[PDB]
Formats: C-alpha cells, structure tokens, sequence
RNA sequence: UAGGCAAAGCCGCCCGGUGGAUGGCUCGGCUCGGGCGCCGAAGAAGGGCGUGGCAAGCUGCGAUAAGCCCGGGGUAGCCGCA
RNA sequence: CCGUGAGGGAAAGCUGAAAAGAACCCCGGAAGGGGGGUGAAAAGAGCCUGAAACCGGGCGGCUACAGUGGGGCAGGCCCGAA
RNA sequence: UAGUAGCAGCGAAGAGGGGUGAGAAGCCCCUCCGCCGGAAAGGACCAGGGUUUCCUGGCAACUUCAAUAGGCCAGGAGUUAG
RNA sequence: GGACGGGGAACGAGCCCCCGCGCCCGUACCGAGAACCGACGCAGGUGCUCCUGGGUGAGAAGCCCAAGGCGGCUCGGGUGACCCCGGGCCAGGGAACUCGGCAAAUUGGCCCCGUAACUUCGGGAGAAGGGGUGCCUGCGGUCUUGGGGUAUACCCCCGGGAC
C-alpha cells in the first residue's frame, strides 16, 4: 500500500513538531486502510490520518502517531532518513 | 476551478507530469537528435480540452 | 457584436466533455451521449461509411 | 572620507522650464542643474550628484511647478565627482 | 524572498506602511524565514510607519460655527434636508402624548379630549405652544397648563 | 582640353554571409502475384491512467508494470528507439 | 495542432573509416574570437555536396552638362594560363 | 519599400541618494512626487484556466524599448476537514 | 416535530456524568486593461457577481483624502516649424455659415413669487417669467436624545444631535 516516505522540508518539520509521518500510498487507499497499514507494518499507534491527493495525481497521508511513539524515531529506524 | 471532480483532476495530473522537455543526457545519448518532446506545452498558449 | 465581443462569452460554458468510452472531447452532457462514439445512446460503436 | 577640493555658490536659473511641456517640468529641471554644474565645473553630467534637499526643493510643488531659480552650493570631491546641494 | 511581504504580515499592517532601514541592505539577501524577519523587527531595522488618519481640526472648528448658525444659508443648500413626513410623526406624538396625559390624570374630560384630539389630527395646531395657548385661553381645563 | 581625382549610384567577375537547390544515397511508399483468415461474458477491440535509477515522447508492459515462470533453439555477452 | 462538435491535420532524412567530437595558451560577462590541434578531407555536431535570389567586401569599367534598355560598326581602359 | 510605420490618443509620472551587478533611468532599500479609494485600481469569489502558486538560480529564446526583472527558462517544494 | 391509536417487556429516559465512531472527493493560485474567451502579455466580452471609511453634498453623483494598493493601461530623451487629434480664449456684428444652427454656445442646484392656450379634467407644468443665494457677530424657534429636579406628558437645570 505504502509507496514511499516524504522527507521534504515540510515533512521533516512535521515529524519533529507534530509527531506526523508523511507517506505516499495508492490513490485508492482510504484512511481506514492507511491507519491499519501503518500500525501493522511498523507496530505503532495512529491517532488520526489526514489525506490529500497531490496535483501530480498521488495520495499523501499525514499520519499522526499516538502519544507514546516518536515520528522521528520511526523515520530514523527505517533508514529512510 | 476551485471545485473539481476527481476524474478531471487526474487528467490534469497526467498532463502536468508529461509537460517537460527530454533530459539533458537523452540529448547526449542520441547525439543531439532527440531534443524536443511533443508533450511540451505552455499553459497560456496550448489549452487542454480536459 | 457577433464577432469579438460574443467570443468572450465562450469562457465559462461547455457542450461536450471527455467520453469515458473513446476518450474524446465529444460527450454531450445535456443530450447524454457521445457525438463521436455514440456512448450513452448506442451500445454499438458509432461509425459511418461517409467518413474516412 | 572623500575630501573636498573646491567649493562654490551658484544661482542656477530655471526659466527654461517654463518653455517645455508642463508634464515634465520638474524632471527637466534636474537635467538643467546637471548640465549647468557639468559646464561650470568641467565634468560630465553623470559625475554630478544632487543632494536630497535640492531634490525636494525641485519637487516641492509637484511635477509641473519647479522653482524658477535655485541658490546652490557646488562641491568638487577629491576623486572627481561634484556634489550640488541647495543652499541651506 | 520578499522581506516586505513577510514583514507586513508579522506587523499586521499593509505592505505600503512597512519600512526597511537602508542600513540593513546587506542582511536582506540572507533572510529565509519569518523568524529572520522577526529578528530584524526586534532590532528596529524593520518597523511600520503609523497610519494616516484624516485630521478633524478643521471639521471640529467648522462644526461649532454651524451650530451657531453659520454656513447654512440659501446658497449652501442643494437638496432636501428637512423631512416633511418625519416632522408629522413627531408633531402627532408630541401633541397626542400631551393630550393623553392630561385626560389620563383627569384635567381634560373625554368629550373635550376628543375635539382636541381630532383638531390635532386635522392640523389645527401649529405646535405644542399653540396647543397650550388654546387650552389655557378657552378654559378647556380647570387649572392652566404651563 | 583632357589625366592625378574620388559623391550618391550602375554593370561584370572573385571571395564571404544567407539559403537549401542540385547530385549521390535509402531500414519508406506504391503496384502486382501467392498465402492465410475470424476475435469477445474464460470480459474482447478501443480508450484513460500508470510503469524505467537518472525518462519527456514513441515502443513494450500493467501495482509481479521495457517486465515474472517453464521448455526448445543460442553461447557470450546484455540492460528497446537511444 | 485546429474546431463546441460532427470532423480536419502538418513541417521535419544524411558528421566521420574511427569521436580520433577539437587537448592546451591569450582575450571575453557570455554566446564566443585568436593561436594551436585531430582527421585523407572540417566534414565541427547549426555537421555530405552547397546553386540562384539576396546582402557585404575586393577587383575591373563608368560616375556629378546630359534621358537610361537590346543590336551593328569604331575606339578607350581592363582580362586574354588551359 | 526601409532602419521607414508603429511602440501617442481611452483624465497616474516620475525624481534624488545608496546597494547589487561585467553592465543600472528601469532590479532592491530609503526620501520626495503623484493615481485609485461604492474602484479600468482596495476585500471576497463562481465558472474557466491548470501549476501560472512558493523557493533557488539564470538570461540562448519570450515581454512592442532595457533588464541583473518576470505569469519566461532550469532545479526543488506546496493544497491536511464528522 | 407533534398528536392520536395498537402491540410488547420489566425495566428506564429528551435530565446529569462518562465512553466510542464519523468513510469518499475538492481545498495551491488568477479570478482578469497580462493567469478566462477573443490567433496576442488584445482599450472588447465574461464579472462590478457580492462588499467597503472621512469632508462637501439630495446622493452608492462629482471632487479631495483614509484603510489598502499602484506608478506595468509595460519605449526613453531633446526641439518647441508647418500640419493633424483633443482642449482654452477672442474685439465689433450675431446664423450674414450651411442641405440643415451640424458643431459650439446659452440655461442649469435649492428657496420664494408666479404660470397661458388647450384638455380625455388626470394633465399641460420645472410651462413661461421675476427675485434670493458668500463670509462674520449675535438673538430665537421646532423637535430629538440621555441625566438630575416631587417629576413617566408639560415645566426648570445640564450634556449630546437635527432642522
Ligand atoms: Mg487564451
Ligand atoms: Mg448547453
Ligand atoms: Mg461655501
Ligand atoms: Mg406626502
Ligand atoms: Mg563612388
Ligand atoms: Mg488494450
Ligand atoms: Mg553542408
Ligand atoms: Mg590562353
Ligand atoms: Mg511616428
Ligand atoms: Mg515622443
Ligand atoms: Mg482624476
Ligand atoms: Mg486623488
Ligand atoms: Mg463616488
Ligand atoms: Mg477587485
Ligand atoms: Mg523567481
Ligand atoms: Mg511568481
Ligand atoms: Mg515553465
Ligand atoms: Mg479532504
Ligand atoms: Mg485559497
Ligand atoms: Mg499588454
Ligand atoms: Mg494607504
Ligand atoms: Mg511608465
Ligand atoms: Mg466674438
Ligand atoms: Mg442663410
Ligand atoms: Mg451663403
Ligand atoms: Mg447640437
Ligand atoms: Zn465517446
């Protein structure tokens, strides 16, 4: 489901300040599916998912982790940071 | 438009992705034969009938 | 008024949109069929012998 | 830091501004002062620099009514540029 | 970046009132974020000129003159100022509440109240002083009304 | 008188600039002859969108996306146009 | 690419055998120029040959008191190697 | 034709000093001068357009002049809802 | 939403406290004298579609100035011939101009006075015609709006507003 992570300047500021990881998923993936995929794949807890479809045709999801998990820690653990 | 249908928006995404000249290595790879793309357009000159 | 001034009224309306079946800009949103392939008024593809 | 080598007081006459178009009179008078100082100080017109108080005096009554004459102080710097300021 | 665009939104003023000190020309090209514009505003190199309010001294002086009766002659009038319809509403309300109070207290009988109430509606009385003068003169009530 | 002796301008040749004719070339067309001849609800043809490390178009392919598996041919290179 | 649409619809081929695709030096803000190189040949990527129209320069003849183009004869100046 | 027409008309317009830069009337800053202010001009926003938005850098082409400017070119980023 | 009826259970609220869930698509920017349409970075059209402070003013008129924006209706400088486009003034005469008072000019707001033939009795009518109009110093009135006086109107006092 997940295609990649967004490590732009905006996405990195979000990870340190709002505990949000930004991902690119399939265009048909819903908020229920994105929260299930993030929890299953990484073993964390998701508070809410904000999703948008980019002007280039992709779906971007701002996944806010619950307040026991570090958004930057998961980025640095995956090695995508 | 401010309010879009997703089908119309996706076709604009396809046009946005393709609007770009060939990369500089392609020009060197083809010995300056491939220099222009037919999917290149300007928003003010050529209008999509999306 | 029929020339340049009336051309300014063609900025916000539409008669046709993109057809799902043929992909052309020929789907009549009021008549509800395609003026190119006939989708929506004919299940067989519209094509005439007088047209090359 | 630049040093002064020559100071003069001049009374520039701007009566010629009443013979050009009314919509360019204040800007025209800037050209008169530059050409006046270039002639009398023996420099080029681009070497002349106008003080702020002189510019406000020229534009005090908007673009159409510059003053008929100006009393100015001309100063020539050590490097060759000339400074013109309104006498005050 | 455009510093005046950022600085105007920090200061909460228009871009036409934002002033950048010419001494800070070197530091303009380095500013990247709004935090960098916040540093310069604290240092005083970026401020906002106070806005102009139209002065009202001439108006306030002129308004006292107009209250005394100056500058309202025939040559200063171009349209309708006094409201003819609105004047009638106040004319009936002044005269009706005066007459109704008098009858309510008892100094005017309902019979004599009726003729005056209809005379008020019929435009007989020019103003309240005329109505008081008529009531005092003709002795329509036992005690004179002030 | 005529020449040294010339303005602007005119004609011819040569060189240069512009231009893309000509000539040569040809993995393209055209015509003719022979063959072969149906595909689709087991979801077709057609279209949209997507897919390459750097890739915009064409070509191929379809989230397993210039590709995956098996066998036969082919042995030393290969990663389309490029 | 054109038309709301039914529909309509171009222009556009060539380095060299091999990139050996121009090292290095001076100048220029840069495109780039000069010198110097590669190549049988610049054929220099704006790339085979490269015409005419056209424009610039050199050369030859004329040129400010003489009305223009074509032909014949006569003369001046210039070319007249094959 | 020709370095000619046009780049006036429709009630706004520039100037001084400094900075950047190879290069500055035109780019950035300040000061002065002006135009709109129930709006060819301020605030909001529909359709339509579709990345023109933002940042960085740039100036071969585009902008009726210039340019170091840019809705242009190159690279990267950006649209979060009970 | 309410009422009016029928049926059912032994539980139980429209009140208070507490717990859980709310998917999908749009969301940048222009919105136009350069982001739309008109081949254009086009004086047209679409959309001035909705909204906006002070002074003068009858006024959402015009003029000046705020808030806010702009000098980008994207050439600059000099000269100050004729001629052209747009604008100002012109003695004496006053339509003699010309197809023709075309064009220009005159009048112009408000208040007071006044107003004909004719008429479908409504009108004509702003008919026509005449007069006034600035600024300054005072004196008044009609109201209105609060507060204080015994005090709901009136009357007295104080502050503000309009004519
Ligand atoms: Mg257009
Ligand atoms: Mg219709
Ligand atoms: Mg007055
Ligand atoms: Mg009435
Ligand atoms: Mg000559
Ligand atoms: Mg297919
Ligand atoms: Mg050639
Ligand atoms: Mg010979
Ligand atoms: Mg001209
Ligand atoms: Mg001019
Ligand atoms: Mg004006
Ligand atoms: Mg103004
Ligand atoms: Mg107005
Ligand atoms: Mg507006
Ligand atoms: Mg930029
Ligand atoms: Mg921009
Ligand atoms: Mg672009
Ligand atoms: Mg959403
Ligand atoms: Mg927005
Ligand atoms: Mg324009
Ligand atoms: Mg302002
Ligand atoms: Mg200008
Ligand atoms: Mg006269
Ligand atoms: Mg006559
Ligand atoms: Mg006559
Ligand atoms: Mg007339
Ligand atoms: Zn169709």
């Amino acid at each position: 489901m997940i295609k990649r992570f967004v490590i732009t300047e905006k996405a990195l500021r979000l990870a340190e300040r709002e505990n949000k990881i930004t991902i690119i998923v399939e265009r048909t993936a819903t908020k229920k599916q994105i929260a299930d995929e993030v929890q299953r794949l990484y073993n964390v807890k998701v508070e809410k998912v904000n999703t948008l479809i980019t002007p280039r045709g992709e779906k971007k999801a701002y996944v806010k982790l619950a307040e026991g998990y570090s958004a930057m820690d998961l980025l640095t653990k995956l090695g995508v940071l | 438009a401010r309010n879009k249908p997703l089908g119309k928006k996706l076709r604009l995404a396809a046009a946005l992705n393709s609007n770009r000249n060939p990369p500089l290595w392609v020009i060197a790879k083809t010995k300056r034969r491939v220099t222009r793309s037919p999917a290149r357009r300007h928003w003010r000159r050529q209008k999509l009938k999306a | 008024m029929k020339g340049t001034p009336s051309m300014g009224k063609h900025n916000k309306g539409k008669t046709h949109i993109r057809c799902p079946r043929c992909g052309r800009h020929s789907y009549n949103v009021t008549k509800k069929y395609c003026a190119s392939c006939g989708w929506g008024r004919s299940k067989r593809w519209r094509r005439y012998n007088w047209a090359k | 830091e630049k040093k002064v080598v020559l100071t003069r007081e001049y009374v520039i006459n701007l009566r010629r501004t009443r013979e050009v178009s009314r919509t360019k009179r204040a800007k025209y008078a800037v050209g008169l002062i530059r050409r006046f100082v270039a002639r009398h100080l023996k420099v080029e017109p681009k070497a002349v620099k106008l003080g702020q108080a002189l510019n406000e005096a020229l534009w005090a009554r908007s673009i159409e009514k510059p003053p008929r004459r100006v009393h100015v102080v001309v100063e020539k710097l050590d490097d060759g540029t000339v400074r013109v300021e309104l006498k005050q | 970046v455009d510093v005046k665009r950022l600085a105007a939104e920090i200061l909460g003023v228009g871009v036409s009132r934002v002033k950048i000190s010419p001494e800070a020309v070197g530091r303009l090209e380095e500013v990247v974020t709004k935090d960098d514009v916040r540093a310069l505003i604290d240092e005083g190199l970026i401020w906002a000129e106070p806005e102009k309010g139209n002065s009202r001294g001439r108006w306030r002086e002129l308004h006292e003159k107009k209250k005394k009766g100056r500058r309202r002659g025939q040559g200063s009038r171009k349209g309708r100022r006094l409201d003819e319809e609105e004047a009638w509403v106040n004319k009936m309300r002044v005269m009706r509440r005066f007459l109704n109070t008098l009858k309510r207290q008892g100094k005017l009988d309902p019979a004599t109240w009726r003729q005056l109430y209809r005379m008020v509606k019929g435009n007989y009385f020019r103003d309240l002083r005329h109505l008081k003068t008529y009531i005092n003169e003709h002795k329509l009530t036992k005690e004179p009304v002030k």
